This record gives C-alpha cells, structure tokens and sequence, in this order.
C-alpha cells in the first residue's frame, strides 16, 4: 500500500475549465493562448486514459454548479479525479467570467466526507492562474 | 475508528508560488501548462507524479523568462508550487 | 508575454 490503486475500470474524469473571455467590469483582458493549453491538456490526459470534459467561459456560478454536479456522480469505478482551472486569479481565488470564487469552495465538494466515491483516491487540482501581483526578478546562476 | 482526514488525498499543482503572477505566452500557451504536458508525455509511463512535477518545476524555472517593452514586466521568472496532501505514490500506469 |  505504498502506491494508489490505479487499476480500477476507469482512470477517472479530467474536467478542464477554460476561461478566456471575461465581462468588462472585471477589467480582465482576453486570455490569449489559453485554447492552446486546453487542447494540449485534453490530448495529454486522453493518452493517460482519462475521460476528458472541456468547458469554456463559465461564470462563477456555473463553475460551482459544475463542480457540485461532478462531485455528486458515482466515482466508484474510477481510480482518481482531475480538474484543471485555466483563468485569471488571486491568492486562493479563481475567476469565473463574471467574478471571483474561492478555490476552497470548489475543492470542498470533493472532501473525503462529501464525495464518498472518491474517499482514499487521489484528487488532483491543476491551477493555471495568478496568485497575486508579485514579480520574480530571478537571480543569475 | 479507522478514519482518514477529510483533507487527505488532495494534490494542488499551482502554476506559480503564493502571491505571484503566473506567465502565459499568447502564442504557445502558459509556461506551466505547456511544461506540465511535455513532462507528462515524456515521463508518465515511468516516473511517480511528484517527480514528474519536480521536472515541471525545473523546466519552468530554467527555460522561461518574460520579454516586455514595459521594463516593469521584463525579464521575469516563475517557479510552480506543488502542494501535496497525498498519502501514497501516484503512477499513471498499471502493472 | 502576458501575466495571469
């Protein structure tokens, strides 16, 4: 028992939320190039045998509803769960097209006690989004 | 009784460190995502996930640097952030 | 190059 059991009938779902266009009120400019990421991820996970589902430009409300519905599915025959978020963000926050939503709110649907069919199975969240406005000037090697 | 934390078995692979911006190339995609996909494609059939993500960290840290007409955003770097609450090793393959 |  040093490795996760990954021989279930299915590797699991890979949900990709690709937000590119946002409402003006947010002041976030179109995330050019995010479609390339979304397609790369889809193909990459497809080869790893995951059931990939791509969703584009979801509002903060739609993201929460999607995560809730997914977490309520029967993941019994799945080895794991993967979710990739591509959007603008801030520390602890991810942006729906119309506004911010706490990451904790999203991941909580999959808590060991709230999604029993995934208890003890690896739940991966891949997050491509800013976590503030600090810039790394780097150092010469 | 035989219980496990409700926060156990989660892995959050952040594209950048806490408080920092995350970089993206308008043409090729985000630094983190293109690196992650390349490393998964090259090593998923062998290496454990944390080691694959460590490779992603290095690729992002060494091969990318921003270029901007705005000196404020020019020549910047980025390091991803692996946050693991996993309790076991993860391999995307089976024997 | 764009920041997210």
């Amino acid at each position: 028992d040093n490795s996760y059991k990954m021989d279930y009938p299915e590797m699991g779902l890979c949900i990709i939320i690709n937000n590119k266009n946002f409402h003006k009120s947010t002041g976030m400019t179109s995330r050019s190039g995010t479609d390339v990421d979304a397609a790369n991820l889809r193909e990459t996970f497809r080869n790893l045998k995951y059931e990939v589902r791509n969703k584009n430009d979801l509002t903060r409300e739609e993201i929460v509803e999607l995560m809730r519905d997914v977490s309520k599915e029967d993941h019994s025959k799945r080895s794991s769960f993967v979710c990739v978020l591509l959007s603008h963000g801030e520390e602890g926050i991810i942006f729906g097209t119309n506004g911010p939503v706490d990451l904790k709110k999203i991941t909580n649907f999959f808590r060991g006690d709230r999604c029993r069919s995934l208890t003890g199975k690896p739940k991966l969240f891949i997050i491509q989004a800013c976590r503030g406005t600090e810039l790394d000037c780097g150092i010469e090697t | 009784c035989h219980k496990i934390p409700v926060e156990a078995d989660f892995l959050y692979a952040y594209s950048t460190a806490p408080g920092y911006y995350s970089w993206r190339n308008s043409k090729d995609g985000s630094w983190f995502i293109q690196s992650l996909c390349a490393m998964l494609k090259q090593y998923a059939d062998k290496l454990e996930f944390m080691h694959i993500l460590t490779r992603v960290n290095r690729k992002v840290a060494t091969e990318f640097e921003s270029f901007s007409f705005d000196a404020t955003f020019h020549a910047k770097k980025q390091i991803p952030c692996i946050v693991s609450m996993l309790t076991k090793e993860l391999y995307f393959y089976h024997h | 190059y764009v920041a997210x």
